[PDB]
DNA sequence: GCCTATCGATGTATATATCTGACACGTGCCTGGAGACTAGGGAGTAATCCCCTTGGCGGTTAAAACGCGGGGGACAGCGCGTACGTGCGTTTAAGCGGTGCTAGAGCTGTCTACGACCAATTGAGCGGCCTCGGCACCGGGATTCTGATGGCTGGAAT
DNA sequence: ATTCCAGCCATCAGAATCCCGGTGCCGAGGCCGCTCAATTGGTCGTAGACAGCTCTAGCACCGCTTAAACGCACGTACGCGCTGTCCCCCGCGTTTTAACCGCCAAGGGGATTACTCCCTAGTCTCCAGGCACGTGTCAGATATATACATCGATAGGC
């Protein structure tokens, strides 16, 4: 059988650091998958089109900042840019 | 003994609003897309979870316009739903128009 | 077959949407909006299965077509 | 690994992977991967603790559907999100209007 | 696949009839003993009804709209009490500010000109009469018994029938405009000029006419720009004399005259040019219909009737369609420099204006670029400035010998005459510029605004940061005053003694100012204060009302006819007014006030030829004492910047004006 | 000698005609530099000291007048549903939520 | 005398204006509580597109809004606008 | 003839086409006939569009295609509507239309 | 500097379908906005189509199914129509 | 309480004659499309084989299906009263013309950092299993409605 | 002086979830091994970051007209409450039809893999579609025309 690719075993270590004792369905998972896939999506359609009105050839961190920006609302936005810039602090830290 | 108009409405409303099964039978709602299919394919074949996918997405379609149907009901101060509330609905939400 | 769609699943799908009293002529309409419906998400869902140069239709079919139309489905795949 | 330099328990290379196979720019930045992937475990990690929230108001353990619609319906911002979005077996949010009780 | 109505709301027994001007001559006031009321007003007849009326009197008629009298009611009430807490001070400014406007109403009732008689000659001797107004337009023009016209305004009826019957109206076809005639020259004043009053024109006024007479038979349009202060529109309604009777011709003319001169113009041209009719052709559209169709055609021959008219930019611009056709000869322009910028509509409105002599009258010219002066210079003959490449090729910029020849070329086209080389009796002008500081609340709210820290001006303001789009207005007004950017709590202080100290320290000009104002007023000089930003003659107005004397106003929304009475009132003798708050760009420009000996400019323009032109409003012919201007900077701020602008400009200008005189 | 010694239109005959009018002309309605001002302010929430492209307030202003318009005819579509003629506050509420906006 | 009292600029769209616009859509009557309800409906749409249309903005580095910025914010919207770019 | 529009016998430019193709990230390959047919298909569109606007032009008089015949065209077309369901056309307005409850009988 | 758009081609359609009849710019700029908008829409389509079969080319049957999808009934049948026909003129060269 | 008929007058429409700006063609040139040619990966097959969809069948409940009675909503006709439309006189401010400035929108050009494309290599994640607990079931347990007997009195009626 | 509907509580049958314990499935969640996809290290060449420079074109007044907004008056049309009649649906019982489940069997189509060759991307030279800019002048914007459908609504026919 060929391999089909999901988020589970991630979404289960959320699962598992948010809620230790606390379990997730099959059905569920395949939800949180579907709805993964769906944010993943929408947010590089924003930063591909923001690149292409733009005139310019990358999608750079700032186009993923802006595109979080325009899709999620206001709080949700400004928790989700608040978490991408310290994984992006961390991750230029060790360079 | 007998129960007034309304309250096994309410029980009813409470029971499924509570629950998440599939309200429709499934094999009608098969046959019902198989036969609309007929119309586009001859010979198609339908895998189970593509027929449990559209009668889910039917499902949500038809209560979701039946709130808008209740809510334009309510709207003319009555209680009833008739095909008018529906009408009104679909053209507002730009379904029909 | 539309007739599949007996009195009773309307019922149950007014009392889930919150409806307390049913006139005798929501039923026709919901069959023929239910009909229109399904016409709308099979048309592209065979749309897709014939790209694909297929015969069965997949869920994913179905999926894609819901997408189109903004019905978003999670469940089964996207 | 490109996770861990993150503290991310979701992928970068694969976020980055399909960037690159996903026809959405010629070129994809270093960072833009780590970015997504940061805003996507945020997002499932509030989804999964309302859920788990409302599983336990329910006395089970075990997120079910039911659960998720439940968290998803009764935040605004993850409702305004997933307004278009139909969750399998999710069912509806309790609600019946007023005029339709009794006196 | 019906019963009258009232207009308005301004001893026993003087009512009715026997009130109005039928019997108040031949009986005077029915009583005069030891309550009151107030001008009788109704809808439907003319004012020139003024009597005594009673609450009653109304009444007994059945008079409809007698519910009106509520609001008057309601006036009445806020009147008394207000009246009686206004400090002495306000009080007297407000029996002043009665005292002009009870005046202006009765000015209404002089009649000025009679337009149209009717054929029903009433008593087979007294044909009814449309009776024009003074002070208000053409739409409130009504007929009026023809007797009771005569008993008091028996001269306009001679006027309008000695006009009527006159022959000197213009013609369609003429034969001066195919070939011009030999010039004679002027040795002296003709003796209809000025008329029985033996009026004379200044000896330079009598040159300019002869040279502009001499430009006229070459067939050679010409600019004016007599220096500010000589008189210029008398030498333009004295070349306009000269075309009537020197040389028998009364063709159409066109005179552009601003807003703000109109009335100016009107007068100088019935004392002077009395042989000629003229026509301010000014109001809303009604009035203007009214003007065409009664004063505009001779319908027995279908000649035009008029001599002159007084149209402005914004009103000929809007009725460029009427006049396209019938062409006027002599199209003049006052305050010209408006055509500067030829795409402004206007240059291309008039240059599309068949016209045989035309004269632009602006008393600086020069202007900040020679793109201007060409642009003039084509409005007087576009087939010798018609290309602007080859001008600018030909007088190529740095080369000295350019300038002479420039000089040259501008001869025969442009007259001016500084004050100094034709009339020396008139006082020197006194130019001095007084630094202040500004003040520590100044400071505050600058340090702010060059921060742009909006958070502390939004305390307690309902200022928008979205308006410091322009950092360079908003420093000009913090300089000038703060009220201008944050308004002051009214709540601070319910004392006038007390926020009028808070006023004065809160601009630090105004420190200077009120201690200039007062020493100017031991010496008895009144003063002019020229501002460029209309707010700012609201505060100084407020200030004003706490001390001083009544001022008079005169900015843009300051509507026309009452521009009239208030230079009328400042001008004339035995006035109390100490001070004149004039908008630069309204009132600095044309006017001639001749009254005040200050002039205070609180903020200058960008353009130093604004700031030169409003200080020429006082130093005119009728001054017959020196005028001292004081031009206020404010120390360490942005308004020295613009200053050093200014102070370049200035000397390069002088620089080229200076070479037109071969000294 | 002079010397001193009505029609008017039912309810709902102009609402007609104003109602052909303007279905007829293509004008815009709102009064521009008040929409401006709006805009202005409106938008100063988000980034100061902003500025503003003549076009981008033109095409706010179309985009704003047609959402009004159609939002406008659904809620006369709602009042017509309740047997009304007059639009009420309750018809946009029915109309929006219905068409989904929170 | 002017009190120096200034009006909402949110009431600069007068009641005349909400007339003219619900008479394009139909309206023959029109209650007297609408025009609070249409104003607080443009503002809130008003809020909606210009936030997407200053966040394009300041992507550019721009301090200026274009009327593509606008037309972006209201495609993304499902409100694509045509006469001003594409 | 040296130009691929020329071949198909379209006047849209397939070459443009195949450009916006090539470029706008949709794909990592383009055929040959794919900018053919999409220049086909929206010259079809254009054509169907403009002659309902030209025809609404004429109704009117009028001689250039302004917005309103636009709109009018696309508003009275049940398909062209579906399309552009969620367009809106600056300075198109709306199609006349007064609801019979609204007039007297 | 140089903004390329539909502008002549519309022009030409134009002078086909109405020979007399001319275009404004605000309309011409709508059409020009039409176009694009089915051009992206139509890629768009034509992309996910390529993406979901695993694919990694644009073909005429891409665009043929996407033109079956966006566009309803007979608009549909006759864009297909158009588009077969010039794809087999093109190849008849 | 009704049909028709004219103007308290009224506002669209359908005719001219300007005039005026936007639009339909022309012209130079420079980018972008088109002829060549090539390399090589992806698409196109023909085989193979595995699942899973389709179709049978028998029992077996659950549901759907009728049929009846009677309650309470739908819906019509009536009646106040107020709030909405229309219209006028007065005011306000939009709109437009003219004057300033200059912040900042677009471009060119330089060169440097950072992605792309390679190659070895290595560990995360995948499919394949495996074995208990979470959650079905299902009782009888409790108890929470709920509608009809009920007590009373105020209120309007007798 | 006397009294029965709505009505506050009432009180007692059922009729319901629900609450609980059993039992017992099977789908989770954990472990194993091994692939292939991500990581490390290297060169390599162009996006794009930054700088310097030109002008659109965007902002802030004043001034002035004049159309649209505003406030207020009048009256009448519509809304909203109300009452009453009727029919249409709900609720319940009993019969009939058909889902639903479980075990089973087939073979068709999805999936996969080996191998091939054709069509596309990348590079190069060379113009002629295309566009910017300019321009001349008809179609439309705009005055002044009357002509044509009626707010009624007044007066007379029954
Ligand atoms: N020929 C003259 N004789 C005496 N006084 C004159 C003469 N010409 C003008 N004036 C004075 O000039 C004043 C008018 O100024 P005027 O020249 O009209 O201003 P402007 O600069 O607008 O032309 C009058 O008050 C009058 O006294
Ligand atoms: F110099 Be004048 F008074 F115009």
């Amino acid at each position: 059988k060929t391999r089909k690719e999901s988020y589970a075993i991630y979404v289960y270590k959320v699962l598992k650091q948010v809620h230790p004792d606390t379990g997730i369905s099959s059905k569920a998972m395949s939800i949180m998958n579907s709805f993964v896939n769906d944010v993943f999506e929408r947010i590089a359609g924003e930063a591909s089109r923001l690149a292409h009105y733009n005139k310019r050839s990358t999608i750079t961190s700032r186009e993923i900042q802006t595109a979080v920006r325009l899709l999620l609302p206001g709080e949700l936005a400004k928790h989700a840019v608040s978490e991408g810039t310290k994984a992006v602090t961390k991750y230029t830290s060790a360079k | 003994h007998r129960y007034r108009p309304g309250t096994v409405a309410l029980r009813e409303i409470r029971r499924y609003q509570k629950s998440t099964e599939l309200l429709i039978r499934k094999l009608p709602f098969q046959r019902l897309v198989r036969e609309i299919a007929q119309d586009f394919k001859t010979d198609l074949r339908f895998q189970s979870s593509a027929v449990m996918a559209l009668q889910e997405a039917s499902e949500a379609y038809l209560v979701a316009l039946f709130e808008d149907t209740n809510l334009a009901a309510i709207h003319a101060k009555r209680v009833t739903i008739m095909p008018k509330d529906i009408q009104l609905a679909r053209r507002i939400r730009g379904e029909r128009a | 077959n539309i007739q599949g769609i007996t009195k009773p699943a309307i019922r149950r799908l007014a009392r889930r949407g919150g409806v307390k009293r049913i006139s005798g002529l929501i039923y026709e309409e919901t069959r023929g909006v239910l009909k229109v419906f399904l016409e709308n998400v099979i048309r592209d869902a065979v749309t897709y299965t014939e790209h694909a140069k297929r015969k069965t239709v997949t869920a994913m079919d179905v999926v894609y077509a819901l997408k189109r139309q903004g019905r978003t489905l999670y469940g089964f795949g996207g | 690994t490109r996770s861990s330099r993150a503290g991310l328990q979701f992928p970068v290379g694969r976020v980055h992977r399909l960037l690159r196979k996903g026809n959405y720019a010629e070129r994809v930045g270093a960072g833009a991967p780590v970015y997504l992937a940061a805003v996507l475990e945020y997002l499932t990690a509030e989804i999964l603790e309302l859920a788990g929230n409302a599983a336990r108001d329910n006395k089970k353990t075990r997120i079910i559907p039911r659960h998720l619609q439940l968290a998803v319906r009764n935040d605004e911002e993850l409702n305004k999100l997933l307004g278009r979005v139909t969750i399998a077996q999710g069912g509806v949010l309790p609600n019946i209007q007023s005029v339709l009780l009794p006196k | 696949r019906e019963f009258e109505t009232i207009e308005r709301f301004m001893r026993k027994g003087a009512t009715g009839a026997t009130t109005t001007i039928y019997a108040v001559e031949a009986d005077g006031d029915p009583n005069a003993g030891f309550e009151i009321q107030y001008l009788i007003k109704w809808k439907g007849w003319s004012h020139i009804h003024n009597t005594w009326e009673t609450e009653e009197t109304l009444k007994q008629q059945n008079v409809r709209g007698m519910k009106k009298l509520d609001n008057y009611k309601k006036k009445d009430q806020e009147t008394k009490r207000w009246l009686k807490n206004a400090s002495p001070e306000d009080v007297e400014y407000y029996n002043c500010q009665q005292e002009l406007t009870d005046d202006l109403h009765k000015q209404y009732q002089i009649v000025e000109r009679i337009i149209a008689h009717s054929n029903q000659k009433s008593a087979a001797g007294y044909p009814d009469y449309y009776c024009k107004w003074q002070g208000l337009p053409y739409s409130e023009c009504s007929w009026e018994d023809g007797a009771l016209i005569s008993k008091k305004f028996q001269a306009c009826i001679d006027e309008y029938f000695s006009r009527n019957q006159s022959k000197t109206t213009p013609f369609k076809d003429c034969k001066v405009l195919k070939q011009r005639p030999r010039f004679v020259a002027l040795k002296k004043q003709p003796s209809y000029i000025g008329g029985h009053e033996g009026l004379e024109l200044r000896d330079y006024q009598l040159n300019g006419l002869n040279w502009l007479a001499h430009s006229w038979c070459k067939g050679n349009s010409c600019i004016l720009a007599d220096e500010m202060g000589l008189g210029k529109t008398i030498q333009t309604i004295s070349f306009l004399n000269y075309l009537f009777h020197e040389h028998q011709l009364y063709g159409p003319f066109l005179l552009v005259v601003p807003l703000s001169t109109l009335t100016s113009w009107q007068r100088e041209i019935q004392t002077w040019a009395s042989q000629m009719n003229a026509v301010v052709y000014l109001g809303d559209i009604n009035s203007r219909n009214m003007i065409r169709t009664h004063e505009w055609t001779h319908h027995q021959t279908k000649r035009l009737k008029f001599n002159i008219l007084l149209t402005t930019y914004e009103i000929l611009l809007k009725d460029k369609a009427f006049l396209g056709g019938l062409n006027w000869a002599f199209i003049g322009v006052d305050e010209a420099h408006r055509l500067k910028n030829d795409d402004s509509l206007l240059y291309k409105t008039l240059i599309d204006f068949k016209s045989n002599h035309r004269l632009l009258i602006t008393g600086t010219p020069l202007q900040n670029s020679l793109k201007e002066l060409w642009s003039l210079l084509h409005f007087i003959m576009p087939e010798k400035f018609s290309s602007w490449e080859d001008f600018e090729e030909e007088h190529g910029k740095g080369r000295e010998y350019g300038y002479a020849s420039l000089h040259k070329e501008l001869e025969p086209f442009l007259l001016r005459r500084v004050k100094k080389d034709v009339e020396k009796s008139l006082p020197a002008k006194v130019e001095q510029i007084l630094r202040m500081e500004m003040s520590a609340l100044q400071k505050q709210y600058y340090k702010w605004i060059l921060t742009r820290n909006y958070k502390a001006l939004s305390k307690g303001s309902k200022g928008s940061t979205s308006g410091f789009l322009n950092i360079m207005m908003e420093l000009k007004k913090c300089c000038n005053h703060c009220y201008l950017i944050k308004p002051p709590d009214n709540n601070e202080f319910y004392n006038k003694q007390e926020a009028l100290q808070h006023l004065i320290r809160s601009s630090g000009k105004l420190i200077l100012l009120d201690k200039l104002l007062i020493r100017l007023r031991e010496r008895g000089n009144r003063v002019l204060i020229f501002s460029q930003m209309v707010r700012m003659l609201d505060i100084l107005a407020e200030y004003l009302k706490y001390r001083q004397f009544p001022f008079q106003r005169l900015d843009g929304s300051i509507k026309g006819e009452l521009r009239k009475q208030a230079l009328d009132h400042f001008n004339a003798e035995g006035s109390e007014d100490f001070c004149f708050l004039l908008s630069t760009r309204a009132g600095g420009l044309g006017i001639n006030l001749a009254s005040a000996d200050t002039v205070v400019i609180f903020d200058s323009d960008w353009n130093p030829q604004n700031d030169l032109q409003a200080q020429a409003r006082a130093h005119r012919i009728g001054q017959k004492k020196q005028v001292n201007i004081y031009r206020l900077v404010t120390k360490g701020s942005v308004e020295e910047d613009i200053l050093e602008r200014a102070k370049k400009k200035m000397v390069l200008d002088h620089l080229v004006i200076q070479r037109m005189d071969t000294t």
